[PDB]
């Protein structure tokens, strides 16, 4: 799974 | 014209994952970015080179929604030329477009795409994305993460395209401050 970041 | 050839040049690669070919932007240092779509995996063939992705982080809004956008560190033998400061501070529109595109397929190449006008909302192929902006222009496939210019600006990333129209992803400098 992805590794997700809020930008 | 000149600043175009010279993002080419310096950032501009082409690239190929398990999902096919895409032109990739090196931002600065070993940090390069790629439509969410095309996938990389432990490794990516750049320039026919089979390179270790160490970092892959996806890009989402504020509310958790999909911008198309990963970015990623590199096993490299070098650094991306720095051009942060050719993003723009805040997503934005542009009136004479260039868009660079370079895969193995579609190599050095240079599309005039007209006006770029703010969008938000996207169905890209069946994933909802914000933050996109639009050009009226018969886009077609093998163009995505093709690098939308204007007037020294890199203000996005292509992503898709309906048949008349082309979509990218908005750039922040925001996205790739220091690590």
């Amino acid at each position: 799974k992805p590794v997700l970041r809020t930008a | 014209l000149d600043f175009a050839l010279s993002l080419l040049r310096r950032n501009i690669r082409q690239v190929q994952t398990d999902q096919g070919h895409f032109t990739m932007l090196g931002v600065r240092d070993r940090l390069a970015v790629l439509p969410r779509h095309s996938q990389p995996g432990k490794t990516i063939w750049i320039e026919h080179k089979l390179v270790n992705v160490l970092d892959a982080v996806e890009l989402v809004d504020e509310q958790g929604v999909n911008l198309e956008l990963t970015l990623i560190t590199l096993d490299t033998n070098e650094k991306f030329r720095d051009i942060t400061k050719f993003i723009p501070e805040n997503i934005s529109t542009a009136s004479d477009a260039t868009l660079v595109i370079n895969t193995e397929h579609m190599p050095s190449m240079f599309v005039p795409v007209g006006d770029v006008v703010q969008y938000g909302f996207l169905n890209l192929s069946g994933k909802p994305t914000h933050r996109t902006m639009m050009y009226n222009f018969p886009t077609k496939a093998g163009q995505a993460g093709g690098v939308v210019t204007s007037v020294g600006k890199v203000i996005g990333i292509h992503i898709g395209g309906n048949g008349r129209q082309g979509f990218c992803a908005g750039l922040k400098r925001s996205y790739f401050a220091s690590e």
